[PDB]
């Protein structure tokens, strides 16, 4: 219950989030740089439908 | 009120232009459509630094798009975010230049700076106090280096009490798609040395290598070469926008930078990257960023600093954040690296930091650097030019639009007396002083 | 009667200035809103407040502080936070386009243009001050502003009133950290312009007091905001004998006298004890000869450097709260019979006493704790030389081959300034071993 | 659509119109 | 605080490396997620000697893989303790030696460094005092021994005041499944007592030994193996995590332990091992576990200290006891066998004692040991060595790899003063 705690709580690193916990993350948007377009999450569905296609 | 006017040039330019409208828009939180939906009350506090008041409260981009082939033009109106633009501004003409320096600095481009500078004085004179210029090019092409390079020259001479940034897209040995890359390189850096305030070197070899082994990352489109572009361009002008505990401007920045105003190649880098495996196994603290940020993984050019010495540099920093941290750190890198930074100036790291976050991020960082190692890339575009000019090759392109033979050997002697300069300063002796 | 004004410049002249003024309208009983509570409004409501707050009929409290800068983002937090209603609107005075960590351009180019304006708002504030005890001057070294602008407000504030007190209280750049490149740069220009227009200037450095956050506190890492509570403190400490009574009373005029010896050697160090954790206070008891002997301690200096090294030729205490004048003797006559401390041999009494009976008050929030008694010293040390020999040698191995010199000339000064403010320091360098020699 | 003049253009569909 | 770096070569590096990871984590209450699932408070008082800290409450180990080939890598990142490691910790070539000292040494070896002194550097500037290394590689093949030598001697210079272990699976005449294993052995010993602070000896013959003699195991599997010496591993290092009545890091055992500087060559033991069948029927006291483990049998080398002279003597034990006992038996094992310790060297023994036994365990103790008997280890490599060196038996193997023929000659003379060296103590 003092000011500017945050900063010197030893649990901080406790109580906090990676950022990254699934793909479906609301706070993820282009500005924050941790999700990717060339992140094929299809890569491996659009190559089975190639081979069926060929 | 303090005010950046945008300026792209080329394909290369629209391309990275309209990816970083899209990540500051969203950081500013607006719409496709124009309109604000947020939910702070201090993101249209500090919006006329890019944004231009519209009817209705709608915001428009202080940006001017500029190309020699309208084929890329539509595309960048036709994107994902390409309908905030006000259409007066897409400028453009109707034959190529055709990856010729001299159709778009003497020939073609000759007609078109006409239309631009029209624009452009229109809209820096609306500026209640302007703060400087930004342009980004490519120096591969005709028309972002041809006719990039002389809307640097006729600007300084009109605006000569102002600082001018440029994002100058270096060429690269490796990754070469161009044969007369080096022709068009050489003719350029004459003009980036002298009339250019702040240039910075991005290159595609490090935007590879970066979304290869450090994002570990399966197709490293061009939509994801520009995001990282638009990282440390969104970042370097983040304390214009938002205030901070140690705020620092790009004016600023350009003052504890240049010694010598033949000195302006730096080398920017984004700290906070990391990969979908391995983030939730890493904690997000100031060393952290650190470490990311001095490597030499994620510099944004081909240049090793171990060859050279770190002349000066910066770390402007983003979040809420205690800065300790920020104050201990640089001085260890500073202390234990001895030979990396030079002795003849001391304590040449520059801080910056500001309290509102990236979106979605607590903490970000990022890194402007001045080095020597700069030097080997003009010295690799000097010995690709000296051994192909020789035998005068592609040169009928070039010489029958009117420039003479004596224009690429004083562009030999102006590179030739800048990779020297670089070179006296590497290697001298602090503790004396000369004949002056 | 008994009024000061103070002007903040500079970035870190508002941030410090934010934390001082909170804890002013605390200690009187002032809201943000800026009317005191009807209990405590009488007639006869003590006007202790007149040293710093000016008064209004409808009962409205306007501080006498003028807020300089010439970046708006860090006045526009002023204007938007909790305070937004206390400061008067005028004297909230900012620019355009900041000074960008320049001496000449903030002293030359965009410093000229602003001062017809503060000096406006001086007089301003000073026409309604019935005795004036000087003002006061809240500025950092490194910055462009805070060594541009500073160094010819001075100028003009000599021309405009000749022989009134005029206090700083400076950022020293520290002898290892430092957020700029061309600091050094702007250290020599502003000392060299301050010599003889500075009546006395204290000094703090920013990593000195970060030792004391870290080890006597509590925090491992602190951050700009607490770091303006402890200077905050010494500020109230000093103008304490001003707003409470004490049986001993000091005023502004005091000790530039009894800390200034000769013309060109005013810079005293601002030292505080005791900087206590609360859960540290449990098993401590404060006694006046425990607080006294903590100033005295070099850990305890709020300067990043030992007195060890040189010799004291003045010093000042001021004592708050619960305490008696026997013990502060007794504990004064331990300290001149201890050999670790040594005083010059033409200064047989370097003391000044004075004392306070209001403790000093807590900030919710804050990191000290509530004592019963406190003291700041105010010591004036010949060991401050080897700071401007660290510092000369920064500017020499700089100026070696005119590094950053065309930042500089192109504004609006020849290149002949640096060669006589270098040459004055030379000279002042050669007048502190001289005033330290013993007979 | 768009990268036509306005002359030498027939009458088609601006992007986003 | 003070924080162990620890180093993994080859596929047997990598084995005893998984296997260990899995004890402590245990030891210190970590499931196979990473997060912490404890029931005390002296188990998380000292993690930071091992584990990192991470987002999320989450540990990981202060630890880096180093392979040549990717195929025991799969492995161990898909076995059941692989979730823990960072992914940029595992360091892989492409190409790997192939029981080849010089391939891993001299050519491939070379352009595999930059990127573990890459990784090892960016992660012991982190510590705020580094305690020291410790690596663990074998002998017997060119990934873990050309290379793992080499690292040893880049660290040496660039962390010079630090101390640093070794186990080193020191190869056997009876195990011995590869034809060019001596050639290893002796260019890597060369390497190894210049730059090293201490050397441990572990035997594959004597982990059998122990599995057939003690155990009753029908099946000794490697798992069997990894267990046996990673109870000696972290039975070493349990003074720095685990507060005790008498402590003793590993600097007080190597000063303690190393009286001239070439002699660092120790022997382990674990004294509490018992079969199920025996489990039920001994008696949990302090001189049954100085009388098993003084034992000859219960060694972990493939030697005998009955035919040399015990040096020095060191013992950690683990649990809350009594220490009068410790000193009782200790001096009562010292004074009845007054043949087998020098005379030059009164108290030979070195005592530790830590509270918290180890999991599932009441009482628990470690012996490290400096004897002459090594040297009978070192002739038995030598003269395998000279037996076949002397007709250039496999030579264009390692000639026409960028070695000339003084780099055999030197790793010999070497050995032999070395065995020479050792030689002097027996009688002298
Ligand atoms: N102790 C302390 N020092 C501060 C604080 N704020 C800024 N500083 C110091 O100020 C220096 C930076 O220069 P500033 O005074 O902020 O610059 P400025 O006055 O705004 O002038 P320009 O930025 O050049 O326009 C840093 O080196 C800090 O040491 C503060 O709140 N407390
Ligand atoms: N980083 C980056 N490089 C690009 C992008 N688009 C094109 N390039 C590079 O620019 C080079 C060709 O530039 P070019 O289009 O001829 O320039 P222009 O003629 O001035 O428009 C190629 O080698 C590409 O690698 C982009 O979006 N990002
Ligand atoms: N004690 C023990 N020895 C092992 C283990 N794995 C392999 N070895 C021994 O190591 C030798 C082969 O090691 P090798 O895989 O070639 O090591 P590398 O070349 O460094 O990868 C064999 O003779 C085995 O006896 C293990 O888990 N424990
Ligand atoms: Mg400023």
């Amino acid at each position: 219950t003092r000011r500017e705690f945050d900063l010197s709580d030893p649990l901080a690193l406790k109580k906090d989030l990676p950022a990254r916990q699934s793909d479906n993350d609301v706070r993820n948007t282009i500005s924050g740089m941790q999700k990717f377009m060339g992140e094929d999450l299809n890569f491996h569905e659009r190559k089975k439908f190639q081979e069926e296609q060929n | 009120m303090r005010e950046i006017v945008h300026l792209q040039a080329g394909q290369c330019g629209n391309q990275i232009g309209a990816k970083f409208w899209e990540v500051i828009s969203d950081e500013h939180g607006i719409d496709p459509t124009g309109t604000y939906h947020g939910d702070s009350d201090l993101q249209l506090e500090r919006i006329n630094v890019y944004y231009n008041e519209a009817t209705g409260g709608k915001y428009v981009p202080r940006a001017v798009l500029v190309d020699l082939e309208p084929g890329t033009m539509d595309s960048v109106r036709s994107g994902p975010f390409g309908q905030i633009f006000r259409p007066d501004n897409f400028v453009f003409g109707q034959s190529g230049a055709g990856n010729n320096w001299a159709k778009g600095h003497y020939t073609e481009g000759a007609e078109l700076v006409d239309s631009v500078l029209d624009v452009v004085r229109k809209e820096a004179e609306s500026c209640d106090c302007l703060q400087g210029f930004q342009l980004t090019h490519s120096l591969g092409g005709g028309t972002g280096s041809g006719m990039g390079t002389l809307l640097i020259s006729k600007i300084r001479e009109e605006y000569p009490d102002r600082i001018m940034n440029t994002f100058s897209v270096v060429p690269s040995p490796k990754v070469s798609d161009t044969v007369v890359e080096p022709y068009n390189a050489t003719l350029s850096v004459h003009q980036l040395v002298e009339n250019t305030d702040e240039t910075y070197c991005i290159d595609n070899e490090a935007l590879y290598d970066i979304c290869f082994r450090t994002l570990k990352l399966t197709t490293p489109t061009y939509g994801d070469l520009n995001h990282l572009v638009s990282a440390t361009m969104s970042g370097v002008t983040t304390c214009l926008r938002f205030p901070g505990q140690l705020n620092a401007d790009l004016r600023k920045l350009a003052v504890n930078m240049v010694p010598f105003p033949r000195l302006h190649f730096f080398m920017p880098g984004f700290a906070p990257l990391t990969s979908r495996g391995s983030q939730q196994y890493r904690a997000l603290t100031v060393p952290e960023l650190t470490q990311q940020m001095f490597d030499a993984k994620n510099m944004m050019a081909a240049c090793d600093p171990r060859h050279g010495r770190y002349l000066t540099v910066a770390a402007v920093f983003r979040g809420r954040m205690s800065m300790k941290e920020v104050d201990e750190q640089m001085l260890n890198v500073q202390n234990k690296n001895s030979s990396y930074f030079v002795e003849w100036i001391p304590n040449n790291v520059k801080t910056a930091v500001c309290d509102i976050p990236p979106r979605g991020l607590k903490m970000s960082a990022t890194f402007i650097g001045n080095s020597t190692a700069i030097q080997e890339l003009f010295k690799r575009i000097s010995e690709q030019f000296t051994a192909m000019f020789r035998r005068k090759a592609f040169l009928h392109w070039y010489t029958g639009e009117g420039m003479d033979e004596m224009e690429f050997t004083e562009a030999e002697s102006n590179m030739n007396d800048l990779v020297s300069e670089y070179q006296q300063y590497q290697d001298a002796t602090a503790e004396e002083e000369g004949e002056f | 009667m008994r009024e000061c004004i103070s002007i903040h410049v500079g970035q870190a002249g508002v941030q410090i200035g934010n934390a001082c003024w909170e804890l002013y309208c605390l200690e009187h009983g002032i809201q943000p809103d800026g009317q005191m509570p009807s209990d405590k409004t009488i007639g006869g409501g003590d006007d202790s407040f007149n040293t710093f707050f000016s008064e209004t009929g409808a009962g409205k409290h306007v501080p006498r502080a003028v807020f300089v800068d010439l970046e708006p983002t860090v006045i526009d937090e002023v204007r938007t936070g909790t305070y937004r209603q206390l400061f008067h609107p005028e004297q909230l005075i900012t620019g355009k386009e900041d000074a960008a960590n320049n001496y000449a351009r903030g002293h030359y180019t965009i410093g000229k243009e602003i001062i017809d304006l503060v000096l406006d708002r001086i007089r301003k504030l000073a026409d309604q001050c019935t005795g004036l005890q000087g003002f006061l001057v809240f500025h950092s070294f490194g910055g462009g502003t805070g060594s541009g602008f500073t160094s010819l407000l001075m100028e003009r504030l000599s021309v405009d009133y000749g022989k009134k007190s005029k206090l700083e209280f400076s950022i020293y750049p520290a002898p290892q950290v430092s957020t700029a490149v061309v600091e050094p740069y702007n250290s020599i220009l502003t000392t060299h312009t301050t010599l003889e227009h500075s009546d006395c200037a204290f000094m703090v450095d920013n990593e000195a007091i970060y030792d004391i956050c870290r080890r006597n506190l509590d925090i491992e890492r602190p951050t700009y905001t607490n770091l303006n509570r402890l200077i905050g403190q010494i500020v109230s400490s000093i103008t304490a004998s001003l707003r409470f009574d004490g049986a001993l009373n000091v005023d502004l005029t005091e000790f530039q006298t009894n800390l200034v010896p000769y013309p060109r050697i005013h810079f005293p160090l601002a030292t505080y004890a005791p900087v206590i954790s609360a859960e540290k206070a449990y098993h401590e008891q404060l006694s006046v000869a425990e607080i006294t002997n903590a100033c005295f301690e070099p850990a305890n200096q709020m300067v990043k450097c030992d007195p060890r090294h040189g010799k004291y030729m003045a010093c000042c205490l001021l004592y708050r709260g619960d305490v008696v004048p026997k013990d502060v003797n007794a504990a004064i006559a331990t300290i001149k019979t201890k050999r670790t401390i040594q005083f010059v041999d033409w200064c047989p009494t370097g003391f000044k006493v004075g004392i306070n009976y209001q403790p000093p008050t807590v900030v919710p929030g804050g990191d000290l704790a509530k004592v019963q008694r406190a003291v700041c010293m105010l010591s004036n040390t010949t060991a401050i030389a080897e700071a401007w020999a660290r510092l000369d040698h920064k500017f020499d191995l700089m100026y070696a081959k005119r590094a950053f010199v065309h930042w500089y000339v192109g504004e609006g000064m020849e290149e002949g300034e640096f060669s006589e403010a270098r040459e004055d320091m030379a000279a002042l360098e050669k007048d502190y071993e001289e005033v330290g020699v013993d007979s | 659509s768009f990268s036509t003049p306005v002359p030498l253009s027939l009458g088609k569909l601006l992007p986003y119109e």
